Order: structure tokens, then C-alpha cells, then sequence
RNA sequence: UCUGGUGCCAGCAGCCGCGGUAAUUCCAGCUCCAAUAGCGUAUAUUAAAAUUGUUGCAGUUAAAACGCUCGUAGUUGAAU
RNA sequence: AAGUUAAGGGAGUGAAGACGAUCAGAUACCGUCGUAAUCUUAACCAUAAACUAUGCCGACUAGGUGUUGGAUGAAGUGCUUCCUUCAGUACCUUAUGAGAAAUCAAAGUCUUUGGGUUCU
RNA sequence: UAUGUUC
């Protein structure tokens, strides 16, 4: 009985979204439908950071950051806890 | 059997159960601005209340009434 | 729309006096005179029209005159025996299946020179209807390059 | 209450009364002195009466004119 | 409740923005 | 494609006295509406319109004391002969006491029932009560 | 009998202060208690009574972890047959108790119903004057006038409703399930509570607002 | 008159918050280029005396509550309830007060006044149950849902509640015979102030 | 929720259901009900059926919007 | 999309198939490999949960937040924003509107039942 | 993110 108003996805004003590939898992999902997590980690944790930081030169050394950027199915995303199942009156909120 | 009054802005009759519709009662006054014992009566929907337009049906009124000229 | 979607509103409104307007002591004494040496250099009513209200500063030829241009290009033998909007609906068609003929991977052009087509069908048979044209017109695909005439 | 309606100029074409929202100037260039008629949201070029010069530019609105001059309606 | 918040209570009891201004002067 | 006029002029005064908006705007005005609007007037079911005549098949500006129940129009205009408008009438009108069936008929626009005080039913064009 | 006094409305019943139900029904006024009829429909010094039945007993079950926790949901339809007619459900553990209570919601949602005359102001009005529609879930029950000399042509429960509220000429006409009673005798409820709510054109002059009660007898109250 | 106007022209009753909603619109006069509207205060002043010239209607003034959730809006509810003849609720209203007839408070009014309708539309909900009028102080994004006199002021400023509610005090009292109109006030608006 | 017999058998039952030891439903008696010189059964048909819908159905999810657009016949067509 | 025909292409993936695992079994899920296919050209096929499960045209009915493309008027700096409006496109709230309900600004203006039309 | 039948 139709969960949700916008289907499950983003999708309006369209005929067909090119699907991309879960990191996880490799499945063909829709761009809009997927769901994507743009990651930007430290290449490090503080006490590495703390390491190679004095064992570094420069003395002013600025460790790079990764950018991953994953894009995740439903099935996937919910295993790893990106998204919950939430409440129906929940359900609608967004931010 | 009775007659059932009538809202002041939309001449739409009250039924018996409505609870929403309202009686408004304004006082008039004397040449020095105290008021007075006689006063002037509306009747206003419940459904125009939940709508929201009674303030703007009250004002509307008001102004044929001539109780007050500021219009809208 | 008669095809696709979108209302598209957009037109041009004539003003509510129906008369010349005041400021034009402009007589019109030569004013057919002068949209019939704009058709002779050779140009569709429309765009007379269009060269009238701005080179000119006369809009609603009606207006000026109680009598409108294409009726006064067809009074003075000057009208196409093709009218305009057919004309100008045949070109397209023309234009559309020369750029067929060089690309049949265009299914999208021959989509719409298939609707085109349609219109031109429906239009040439109002005009027919009408006497604005032979009741022997039917615009086969073949010769419409030279039809233009 | 739509029929005494008077600020409706806001309002979007065919309103209550369906009126153009173009017009009709005269246009004098400085130092030219110079008398011609023109068309608001014109889609022409058009050129001067004395003095052979630019004056409005097509595009899909009322046009641009020129930095000077003086252009008055020709309403009465 | 008693009597103690009484004393308290005896106690505690003891240019403008242009669009305003046009506002107004437009009023009278 | 509008098709009918007078069904979206009287649909249009439906949705305006259900709103209680005591004053209505209907666009495309007819001389057929502008029958029907002088019946529904001498009935006494609105008040003074006014038609703004421009030169473009002008409107209609129509005041409403909020009083009608419903206004619709039936199409397609059946031609009803004298003999069913009983039929007719115990069908689409609440009651035989009020409301008004409109009849377009050889003399003009009429109601049922100086159809019937004058003969001569006609066509059926639609109903007000 | 001897109540505690409670609300405004209440106690200037109980004083006597208003003569009649129609002013409460015209201003529209929430009847909250049966006070409110104790001392208006007692079986002596009154002219009419109030009848009462119940129209149906439904078994309801919640289904809870240990077995279902039924209880009975009582529907009973008041009215005295001359124009005031009323419908109530209450639910409870124990068929008595449903009952009481449904009679109570009852009397206190009881209204009036336009009763039309359709022929002569002469004779007294016998049917409704109007078609009117009742809708309630899928129910819809439509409600037309009918010459004297008929009965209620409807169903039973058509028949038992409209007799409660005094109509003894009428068609009825239904779509929709009306098996389910509670939705049925709703939608007959509200057509004949409608009936009273349509604005026919006898009612189109206007006509001065009388005080309500609460400021025509504040005055009344005032030293309590 | 003068002296009225100049007893209320230094508040900040002229400043009403964004979000100017639909049914404000003749009330407020434009926006300023800031962002934040401004109501015409002479729309006001006649609907302040409306308002009080149907307040003074009911005959027992006890008949007639007040309400107001706020910090700010119950020290002039409550001094306002106290100075005219009115009793009024301040801060939390339960919302079985207007149609539960079994709880020991109830107290049905036939006339509600309302600070903000944002705050305590439940109030304002409540009496489409029992038809109370219901007043408003409404502001320039209050909703008007079961209101019929919309008092077009500020509902967040300490100073415009107490002013507002001073004023309203003052014109009733007018309305009624204790003190003449010409006279002046003996009672200062810090006095109806939140502390 | 009368009395015996039978005891998932015999059987009843248009449908829901009854019958395995207390059968308000079978087989009987008594009593009661209905219609009545008439009363059952079968098949067909009408109403019930707004479950064929012109009046007057439904089509997101119960059955049901053609994958989409063009298009002839047909149906319908602004004001004056 | 798959599939078929004929040339070309043929990396990666990979219906079939072959192994290796898991398992009671495992012809599956997992792993290694791998034919057709996937790609291009020229023809067929005419089907999808081809889905907003919502036919198309027209009228009317409500506030707000956006956003895409134009046009109108005005203002911080020849240049940027705000106003109005048209045409798209979503979302939020609201219904004394609808619905069996989920929900729906249309799935509303329907026993107060008829704007036109097609299909089922 | 080993597998793990039936009543």
C-alpha cells in the first residue's frame, strides 16, 4: 500500500536514472535510489597522527585526507547501519 | 420545531450541534465613550472560524455596521 | 498544444480601442500601398505585419484601415496560392526529410516529420474545405520540395 | 471584489481587461533633433529620420536603447 | 503556599526606524 | 477545449457559494448564461451581476447571498416533451415544494413550471435549488 | 433527582430557567449531562416520552497475549416520535453497563429533525421535506419525500430510526454495506440531522439574534 | 488622543517578526528592507477598542479568561485578570479544562483571550468545543484558526505584551464608568512588566 | 438450552453450520410457530442487482488506464 | 533488457558449462575459470513492476518553502540581488473536500449523482 | 554480514 510517497527514490520529470554499483556488495541500484556517503577520513587515527607527525620534516606537516565517497544499496546500507528502519511518523523526516 | 439563525458572513444557516459557531455581542457607547447598556449582535460559522476568514468576515461586518472605518 | 504538452500561454493582446489610435494623424490613403510594395519585394503577411508595427509605427493594419492585409493582398491578386502557414508547415517537412534522407538513424526527426505531416494533412484539408485551395491539392512527399513553387 | 479592481498593472497580461503591456515612443537624439515613431518590445532594427544612427536594440523584451537621448510615449 | 511570598511580592513591585517614521508621519 | 459554457460558468458559481465568496467572476459570458443568471435573479437566488462587456467576448460578474444549494447544468440537453416532466422533476429537483429545472423551450428559458403554465416543454438545460 | 450542582448550564436547567430545548438548539449550546433531561422528560407532567431500545449488541474482541478480552459495544437509537431523535454506542466489559451507557450518550446526542409537510400548512408535517443524503463509512442512505398515506418504505432499521424520530412518511434508498448496523443507524442520523441544516428558501428572511442563556441570565448566577 | 499615542508610540509594538503569512497581509504594513515587518498600529488602536467594547459586553467580567504559556505573558495576564473584574489562566493549560466537566477546575468561559495562538492553541482548540469568540494577539505569523478578532501586535516583546495588555486594561475601564476618559493614569506599564 | 434414542454413525443442513454422551439443528413424543383448503420441492424468470449502471457502477492499492504518440470512421465542439 | 539473423569486435562482466568449497544432500547462494551475450553495423522481435500500478482535453477550489527557463520594475557594487508574472518541476501544511482506509491539491468540486472523449 | 531442515 505505497510506504512511501516518492517511491523509495528521487526520481520525478524522469524516464530512466543510469544505476551505479554498491561498494559493499556490487549490486545494481539507481543513482537516485542508492544511498551515498561521502567520506572524508583521516588517513590516520590521533595517536598516528601524533607519531608520524614528530617523525615527519617540515615541522609543519598537514596529513592529506581521503575522499572516498561510497554509494550503497538498501540491503547494504541498512547491514552497516548507515540508515535505520525507523518509525512511520519518522519515516518522513529528512534533516 | 424552531429556526435555526443564520451566520452574519455567509448567510449559511447553524445547525444545532455545531459547537464552533459564535455569538458576538459589541457594546456601543455615549457621547463621552462609556458604554452603554443596548449593545449589537453577529453570528459567525463554525466553518468559517476553522477556515480562518472571521477575522477578516468580523471586519467586513463591523464596517457595514459602521462600527469602525479603518476597512481592511 | 496539439502536440507534446505545455499550455504555453504566451500571445500577443489587442488593445480595447478598436480604432486608429489618436496620436496617428497618418492617413491611410497609402498605407495598402505600402504593405502591397513589401509583399512585391516578397515577404509572408506575417512578417509585413511585423515590418509595419515596427519600421512603420502603424500596428493593427485593421485598425488603420477596417480591412486586414492578407484581405487586401487577395484583393490586389497578390496572395500565394498556398497560404502561409501551409507554406511554411510543407518547408519544414521538406527540410526535415532532406536531412532524413542523408541520416534514417534520426527516429526522433522522423517522429516529428511524422507529426508534422499530420499537420499538414489536417490544415490542407481545412483550407480545401474552404475554397482557399484546389480540391485536387493533396500534397504527396515525392514533389513538395518543388511545390514551393 | 473584482469589478472597481485598480492596481491590477502587476497583475499578468489578460487581466480582468486584457490590455498590451507594449507602447509607442517618440525618440530624439541629442544634437540630432530628429522625430520618429517606435515600438516598445520591437523586434527590428530600426534607424533615424535626420541622422542615420542606431537607436534600439531586438532582444526578447523592451530593448535596450541608446546611453542619451529623449523617448516619450505617444499616448494622449 | 503561606505567609512568605507576600513580603516578597511587596518587595519586587517597587531617530526611531525610517520606515516607522514615514509610517507615522504618513498617519498624522 | 471548453465544449459547454454554461456548465463551467455554473460549476464555477457552485464552487463559489460553497466557499461563501459572495462575489464570482465567470469568464466566458453567453447570451444562454446570461438567460439563465435573470432566471436564477427573478427566482431571487443572487443578486445583481454585471457584465463586463469587453471587446473579446467579455465576462461576468455575478454577487452571491449565499442561498444556493447547488446550480449545475445537464448535458446532453435531453428534449423533454410536456408529459415526463414529472419524470424529470421527481428526479434531479429535493423536493416538489422548491427548486427550479430549467427548460430551454420554443418561448425562451423557463422553469418546470411555467413550462407547464404555458405548455410547450422543450429542452432540459439544467437545474438551480 | 438530587444532584450536586456542577456546570452553568446545569444548574439554570435545574432552576427552570429555560422553558424549552429549541434555545439551547439554537444556539448550538454542548449538552453534557443527563441532568439536562432529568429535569426536562420526566414520565409525570410531560407530554410526550422518550422511548428507548437497543438496536444491536456487538461482541468485540482485543486479542491480547493471553486470550481476547471481549467486550459489548451497545447501539440504541432514543426518540420520542415527535421531531427529537438521538443515537448512541457506548463499549463496555459487561452488556448492562453498555447499555446504560449508550442510553446516556444518547439522550445527550439527541437533536432535532426538521419534519416536513409536503401537502398543507394545514395538516401537521409528516414527512421529510427534503432528499436527503446520510453517509458513514460505505453506507449512504438517501432519505425522499413521500405522500401521507405511506409508511417508512426501508429497512428495518430505516423503519425503527425514522419512527424514533417522528417521520411516518418516507423512501429510503441505500448503497454501500449495511450490514454493519453501527454505520447504517449512523448514516440514517446524519440525514436527519442534516434535514434541519439546508437553507430552503422559506428560510432565506433574515431574523434578529434573541440572547443566548448565558448572558440573559448571568445575572442569575451571580451570588454563587 | 495625543497623550494616548505618546504613551504607547515608544514601545516596540511597531516591529512584527518574519514570516508574514496570508491573513496578516492587511494588517501589516510593508517589510522593512531588514526583513522584519511592521504592523500599522492604527489598525491596531480600533481593534484594541473592539475589542474591548465587546469585552465589556459580558456582564460578570469573571466570565471571561485569559491565557498565556509564556514567562513574560503570565505577569500581564495576571495583573490584567486582576485589575479588570476577569480571572485568568497563566502558564501551563491542561487541555481537558474546556470540555472535561469532571475535573475540578473546568471554569467554561464565554469569552477567551489569547496571547499568542501559536503557544496555546490548544486553548484556542478547545473552545471550537464550546463556542468561545476567543481574542487574539496575533502576530505577523500567528495562525488565525478559530480566532474572530485578531489583534495585529507583537507576541514575543516583554514591553509589547505588558503595553498591549495595559492598553486593553485601560480602554475597558474607559469603556466602563470608574474613571472619566480625560484623566490620566495613575498606573505605570513597567508595573504590568515582566520582571 | 422440554423429554427419550443415536453418539462424527445414522442423518440434518439453500448459506453459516449440527452430530465424538446434556444434540435448543439427526430419529421420535409433547408444546409452540407460520401460512391455511392449501402448503412444500425442482427448474426457469423478474425484483432484490446502483452485482451490466442512459437515469446509475468501478478502474493508485480489491477486477480493471492500451508501453507511448499519430490518426480515419464515430462522439463532442468558443463568443457574436 | 533479453532473444534471433549476418558481418565485425571481443578488454571487463558473464545465462550454459567446468572445477573448488559449504552442506545430510547443494545440480544453489561463496570462490577460480569460462561459451553465448553484452559493444558496432544492417535487419527482426514488440515484450517489462514498459509504474506516479493514476488515459487525454477543459473549467473551478488554499496558504507556504523551494527550484529550472524566460519576461517586467527597482536597489549594493558598466556589474550582482529583490518585486511581479508566465511556463515547468517538487515538497510542507490544511481541509464543515474525498476515501474502506492507507492516503489524495487530486484520487476534490459525486444519491446536491450529466463539461467532452477513448480504453478496460 | 560461516552453514544450520521438519512439526
Amino acid at each position: 500500500p505505497k510506504k512511501r510517497r516518492n517511491g523509495g527514490r528521487s526520481k520525478h520529470n524522469r524516464g530512466h536514472v543510469n544505476p551505479l554499483r554498491c561498494s559493499n556488495c556490487g549490486r545494481c541500484v539507481p543513482k537516485d535510489k542508492a544511498i551515498k556517503r561521502f567520506n572524508i577520513r583521516n588517513i590516520v587515527d590521533t595517536s598516528a597522527q601524533r607519531d608520524i607527525k614528530e617523525a615527519s620534516v617540515y615541522s609543519t606537516f598537514q596529513l592529506p585526507k581521503l575522499y572516498i565517497k561510497q554509494c550503497y544499496c538498501v540491503s547494504c546500507a541498512i547491514h552497516s547501519r548507515f540508515v535505520r528502519v525507523r518509525s512511520r511518523e519518522q519515516r518522513r523526516v529528512r534533516k | 420545531i424552531y429556526i435555526p439563525r443564520k451566520c452574519s458572513a455567509t448567510s449559511r444557516l447553524i445547525p444545532a450541534k455545531e459547537h464552533g459557531a459564535v455569538q458576538i455581542n459589541v457594546g456601543m457607547v455615549d457621547a463621552n465613550g462609556v458604554y452603554n447598556g443596548k449593545t449589537e449582535t453577529f453570528a459567525i460559522s463554525g466553518h468559517v472560524r476553522q477556515n480562518g476568514e472571521s477575522d477578516a468576515c468580523l471586519n467586513r461586518l463591523m464596517y457595514e455596521k459602521k462600527l469602525l472605518s479603518f476597512q481592511n | 498544444r496539439m502536440y507534446g504538452k505545455g499550455k504555453g500561454i504566451s500571445s500577443s493582446t489587442l488593445p480595447y480601442k478598436r480604432k486608429q489610435p489618436s496620436w496617428l494623424k497618418q492617413k491611410p490613403s497609402e498605407i495598402e500601398d505600402a504593405i502591397i510594395k513589401l509583399a512585391k519585394k516578397g515577404q509572408t503577411p506575417s512578417q509585413i505585419g511585423a515590418t509595419l508595427r515596427d519600421n512603420y509605427g502603424i500596428p493593427q493594419v485593421k485598425s488603420v484601415t477596417g480591412n486586414k492585409i492578407l484581405r487586401i493582398l487577395r484583393a490586389q491578386g497578390i496572395a500565394t496560392t498556398i497560404p502561409e502557414d501551409l507554406y511554411f508547415l510543407i518547408k519544414k517537412a521538406v527540410s526535415m526529410r532532406k536531412h532524413l534522407e542523408k541520416n534514417k538513424k534520426d527516429k526522433d526527426c522522423k517522429f516529428r516529420l511524422i507529426l508534422t505531416e499530420s499537420k499538414i494533412h489536417r490544415i490542407s484539408r481545412y483550407y480545401k474545405r474552404k475554397k482557399l485551395l484546389p480540391s485536387n491539392w493533396k500534397y504527396q512527399s515525392s514533389t513538395a520540395s518543388a511545390l514551393i513553387a | 471584489n473584482p469589478d472597481p479592481v485598480e492596481e491590477s498593472k502587476k497583475h499578468k497580461l489578460k487581466r480582468l481587461i486584457p490590455t498590451p503591456n507594449s507602447y509607442f515612443m517618440d525618440v530624439k537624439c541629442p544634437g540630432c533633433l530628429q522625430i520618429t515613431t517606435l515600438f516598445s518590445h520591437a523586434q527590428n532594427v530600426v534607424l533615424c529620420g535626420s541622422c542615420n544612427i542606431m537607436l534600439c536594440q531586438p532582444t526578447g523584451g523592451k530593448c535596450k536603447l541608446t546611453e542619451g537621448c529623449s523617448f516619450r510615449k505617444k499616448i494622449e | 503556599s503561606l505567609k512568605l511570598q507576600e513580603e516578597e511580592r511587596e518587595r519586587r513591585l517597587d531617530y526611531v526606524e525610517p520606515d516607522t517614521l514615514r509610517m507615522i508621519k504618513s498617519l498624522g | 477545449v471548453r465544449m459547454s459554457v454554461l456548465a463551467d460558468c455554473l460549476k464555477t458559481i457552485n464552487n463559489a457559494e460553497k466557499r461563501g465568496r459572495r462575489q464570482v467572476l465567470i469568464r466566458p459570458s453567453s447570451k444562454v448564461v446570461i438567460k439563465f443568471l435573470q432566471y436564477m435573479q427573478k427566482k431571487g437566488y443572487i443578486g445583481s451581476f454585471e457584465i463586463v462587456d469587453d471587446h473579446r467576448s467579455g465576462k461576468i460578474v455575478v454577487n452571491l447571498l449565499g442561498r444556493i444549494n447547488k446550480c449545475a447544468v445537464i448535458s446532453p440537453r435531453y428534449d423533454v416533451k410536456l408529459d415526463e416532466i414529472e419524470k424529470i422533476i421527481t428526479s434531479i429537483l429535493p423536493s416538489r415544494l422548491f427548486g427550479h429545472l430549467i427548460l430551454t423551450t420554443p418561448y425562451g428559458i423557463m422553469d418546470h413550471e411555467e413550462a407547464r403554465r404555458k405548455h410547450t416543454g422543450g429542452k432540459v438545460l439544467g437545474f438551480f435549488f | 433527582k438530587n444532584w450536586v450542582p456542577v456546570t452553568k448550564l446545569g444548574r439554570l436547567v435545574k432552576e427552570g430557567k429555560i422553558v424549552s430545548i429549541e434555545e439551547i438548539y439554537l444556539h448550538s449550546l454542548p449538552i453534557k449531562e443527563y441532568q439536562i433531561i432529568d429535569y426536562f422528560f420526566q414520565p409525570n407532567e410531560c407530554s410526550h416520552p422518550l422511548k428507548d431500545d437497543v438496536v444491536k449488541i456487538m461482541p468485540v474482541q482485543k486479542q491480547t497475549r493471553a486470550g481476547q478480552r471481549t467486550r459489548f459495544k451497545a447501539f440504541v437509537a432514543i426518540g420520542d416520535g415527535n421531531g427529537h431523535c438521538g443515537l448512541g454506542v457506548k463499549c463496555a466489559k459487561e452488556v448492562a453497563t453498555a447499555i446504560r451507557g449508550a442510553i446516556i450518550s444518547a439522550k445527550l446526542s439527541l437533536i432535532p429533525v426538521r419534519r416536513g409537510y409536503w401537502g398543507n400548512k394545514i395538516g401537521d408535517p409528516h414527512t421529510v421535506p427534503m432528499k436527503v443524503s446520510g453517509k458513514c463509512g460505505s453506507v449512504r442512505i438517501r432519505l425522499v419525500p413521500a405522500p401521507r398515506g405511506t409508511q417508512i418504505v426501508g429497512a428495518p432499521t430505516t423503519k425503527k430510526m425514522l419512527n424514533f424520530a417522528g417521520i411516518k412518511d418516507c423512501f429510503s434508498s441505500s448503497c454501500g454495506k449495511t450490514k454493519t448496523k453501527g454505520n447504517f443507524l449512523r448514516a440514517i442520523f446524519n440525514a436527519l440531522s442534516k434535514t434541519y441544516g439546508y437553507l430552503t428558501p422559506d428560510l432565506w428572511k433574515v431574523t434578529n439574534f434573541d440572547k443566548s442563556p448565558y448572558e440573559e441570565w448571568s445575572d442569575f448566577l451571580e451570588t454563587y | 488622543k495625543e497623550e494616548s499615542i505618546a504613551k504607547m508610540l515608544i514601545c516596540k509594538v511597531h516591529i512584527g517578526t518574519k514570516n508574514l503569512e496570508n491573513k496578516m497581509k492587511r494588517y501589516v504594513y510593508t517589510r522593512a528592507k531588514d526583513g522584519v515587518h511592521i504592523i500599522n498600529l492604527a489598525k491596531t488602536y480600533e481593534k484594541l477598542q473592539l475589542a474591548a467594547r465587546i469585552i465589556v459586553a459580558i456582564s460578570n467580567p469573571a466570565d471571561v479568561v485569559v491565557v498565556s504559556a509564556r514567562p513574560f505573558g503570565s505577569r500581564a495576564v495576571l495583573k490584567f485578570a486582576q485589575y479588570t473584574g476577569a480571572q485568568a489562566i497563566a502558564g501551563r493549560w491542561t487541555p481537558g479544562m474546556l470540555t472535561n466537566q469532571i475535573i475540578q477546575k473546568f471554569t467554561e468561559p464565554r469569552l477567551l483571550i489569547v496571547t499568542d495562538p501559536r503557544t496555546d492553541a490548544q486553548s484556542v482548540k478547545e473552545s471550537a468545543y464550546a463556542n468561545i469568540p476567543v481574542i487574539a494577539l496575533c502576530d505577523s505569523d500567528s495562525p488565525l484558526e478559530h480566532v474572530d478578532i485578531a489583534i495585529p501586535c507583537n507576541n514575543k516583546g516583554k514591553e509589547s505584551i505588558a503595553l498591549m495588555y495595559w492598553l486593553l486594561a485601560q480602554e475597558v475601564l474607559y469603556l466602563k464608568g470608574v474613571i472619566p476618559r480625560s484623566e490620566p493614569w495613575n498606573v505605570m506599564v513597567d508595573m504590568f512588566l515582566w520582571r
